[PDB]
DNA sequence: GGGAGTAATCCCCTTGGCGGTTAAAACGCGGGGGACAGCGCGTACGTGCGTTTAAGCGGTGCTAGAGCTGTCTACGACCAATTGAGCGGCCTCGGCACCGGGATTCTCCA
DNA sequence: TGGAGAATCCCGGTGCCGAGGCCGCTCAATTGGTCGTAGACAGCTCTAGCACCGCTTAAACGCACGTACGCGCTGTCCCCCGCGTTTTAACCGCCAAGGGGATTACTCCC
């Protein structure tokens, strides 16, 4: 049988996902997640769907930004693999965590 | 009759003027200041829709989706300077791959 | 301050000549320029210290220096 | 039903002044309506604290031109102040 | 907990969207922890100025306000 | 003219120890000079703008306070 | 003398629950190429000391542009009336993605 | 290195729903006059930044020189990656209990 080499599949994936724009995370796990998180502060918090999808798109913006910073930091570190020490370094040098 | 016709302008002076008045920034206002601000507005939005139409002729589409606007704002260095601080709802990301990540064979 | 004064006023005047001819400068404003610029460049060198330590290196070079400028994002 | 002010018709006749045969969906009009709103309150912000830093309670256009030269860089700022200058001169030269 | 609904192939898809070529399996817990940090920060600000308006239904408008105090505002929602 | 070399390399190395960096290569210095020249060109452009609008021709203390607090 | 809390209400909005189903989560498993330990090296880089040079600070001129004021006069608020620019219900036909399947174009190793 | 195989693309046919006009309405821009006003222009004051210079000096520079470790190269190994398989909960949608944001009046307060 045929089995493709790794890396070409990742190249096709990165091209078809940087071409695409659709929300990939499912709306109901995130909706029950933000329901449980809103239950922590005050009870009976009611969400419009617009706020949920706006926070969702904001989360895509921040995660794609920090992934691209992670990629440039990792190729700056002469590696293709990612490690969590890159995550704490990228969060500290961004200044979001003191 | 309207001040838009006398100004040679096309955005409403009165609407942005009443937005200034209920914005309570200060007490007195000039006359040609909302005219100048409006003129800057159709200049900048005309450049944005010009680049959007450029993207429309680029991708054989005649109805504009904000893909056109994101491609318009993220290839210009000035628009990347001014709108790099701001994210876009349904924005997405440009195709950009590193040199080392290419299959160097 | 450790960076020295009068070439800093001279360079600020020389650059301001490219913007508008013949400006005159108060001393305290230029001192504010000096202390603020000292603060930001100190900050960028603990940034490059963390970059070099995370790169398993002890000597910095401008390639590492620039990736930090795309971490902040300026050009 | 309630009334909401909108800028669809205005940039609509702007774009038919510029692009004759191009359509635009609702999302692009909404994001540019929020864009023109956002640039309005921010530039009202710089106009406000240039008014109050110069101990002035009156908005004059000179502050707005100063505000846009203080924020917008490059030769695009020179084009913007030029077209706005001709706009205010054909405003002040009107009958 | 409902953070397990954020599945790891969704993380893979968003990482390929995010430009990561090679992915290890140790990033998910860090991503979920920082997701807690930002999302409880934003929702505490949003519900705070929701109850400042004396309402109990949370819309997208005060969400856009809570984003524009951060300085990275989001367009298309009346902001 | 040509006063970017006035920032001496031991002053930069004192900026390196108060920045905490142990070892410096020779190529660092002109890069840091370019970075400080870019940031100074950014701030003096706003200083000239505040000077021009205030109907004056000198830069004062509140002008540099505003110019430094605008970017954060 | 207008902002603000108080009282019904209602119809559109919120939330969810239950039946079907379906591409997707996640696991199993060989595997092979890049992360990473280890050695050679050599070179740039740290330090150290003679030499210079701009430098740190005082001393004075000074004038001309910043700082404060008189004023009054053009300039902005504002208020009665109007209407046409500019808001909304309704209708229609075309832009564009879906279904599909053959032409077109990467991929590897024999 | 070329063909089997599989992904891609693009055009024939199609259905759909919303973009854009069509008309009805309606209310803030518009006219114009008036009157408070505050800052534009002129004028007096003043003071310190800039320029120039001289006595004395901490620091920079540049070559000599020893060498420590980033990088090149070698060797290892293991850990998620591509493919296959199996459950799975996300989602259409229909209904439904009900809930509450904004819409009117009523009346009070600094």
């Amino acid at each position: 049988p045929h089995r493709y080499r790794p890396g070409t599949v990742a190249l096709r994936e990165i091209r078809r996902y940087q071409k695409s724009t659709e929300l990939l995370i499912r709306k109901l796990p995130f909706q029950r997640l933000v329901r449980e998180i809103a239950q922590d502060f005050k009870t009976d918090l009611r969400f419009q769907s617009s706020a949920v999808m706006a926070l969702q798109e904001a989360s895509e913006a921040y995660l794609v930004a920090l992934f691209e910073d992670t990629n440039l930091a990792a190729i700056h570190a002469k590696r293709v693999t990612i490690m969590p020490k890159d995550i704490q370094l990228a969060r500290r040098i961004r200044g979001e965590r003191a | 009759k309207t001040r838009s016709s006398r100004a040679g302008l096309q955005f409403p002076v009165g609407r942005v003027h009443r937005l200034l008045r209920k914005g309570n920034y200060a007490e007195r206002v000039g006359a040609g200041a909302p005219v100048y601000l409006a003129a800057v507005l159709e200049y900048l939005t005309a450049e944005i829709l010009e680049l959007a139409g450029n993207a429309a002729r680029d991708n054989k589409k005649t109805r504009i989706i904000p893909r056109h606007l994101q491609l318009a704002v993220r290839n210009d260095e000035e628009l990347n300077k001014l709108l790099g601080r701001v994210t876009i709802a349904q924005g997405g990301v440009l195709p950009n791959i590193q040199s080392v990540l290419l299959p160097k064979k | 301050l450790l960076i020295r004064k009068l070439p800093f006023q001279r360079l600020v005047r020389e650059i301001a000549q490219d913007f508008k001819t013949d400006l005159r400068f108060q001393s305290s404003a230029v001192m504010a320029l000096q202390e603020a610029s000292e603060a930001y460049l100190v900050a960028l060198f603990e940034d490059t210290n963390l970059a070099a330590i995370h790169a398993k290196r002890v000597t910095i070079m401008p390639k590492d220096i620039q990736l930090a400028r795309r971490i902040r994002g300026e050009r | 039903k309630t009334r909401k002010e909108s800028y669809a018709i205005y940039v609509y006749k702007v774009l038919k002044q510029v692009h004759p045969d191009t359509g635009i969906s609702s999302k692009a009009m909404s994001i540019m309506n929020s864009f023109v709103n956002d640039v309005f309150e921010r530039i009202a912000g710089e106009a406000s604290r240039l008014a109050h830093y110069n101990k002035r309670s009156t908005i004059t256009s000179r502050e707005i031109q100063t505000a846009v030269r203080l924020l917008l860089p490059g030769e695009l700022a020179k084009h913007a102040v030029s077209e706005g200058t001709k706009a205010v001169t054909k405003y002040t030269s009107a009958k | 907990d409902n953070i397990q609904g954020i599945t790891k192939p969704a993380i893979r898809r968003l990482a390929r969207r995010g430009g990561v070529k090679r992915i290890s399996g140790l990033i998910y817990e860090e991503t979920r922890g920082v997701l807690k940090v930002f999302l409880e920060n934003v929702i505490r600000d949003a519900v705070t100025y929701t109850e400042h308006a004396k309402r109990k239904t949370v819309t997208a408008m005060d969400v856009v306000y809570a984003l524009k105090r951060q300085g990275r505002t989001l367009y298309g929602f009346g902001g």
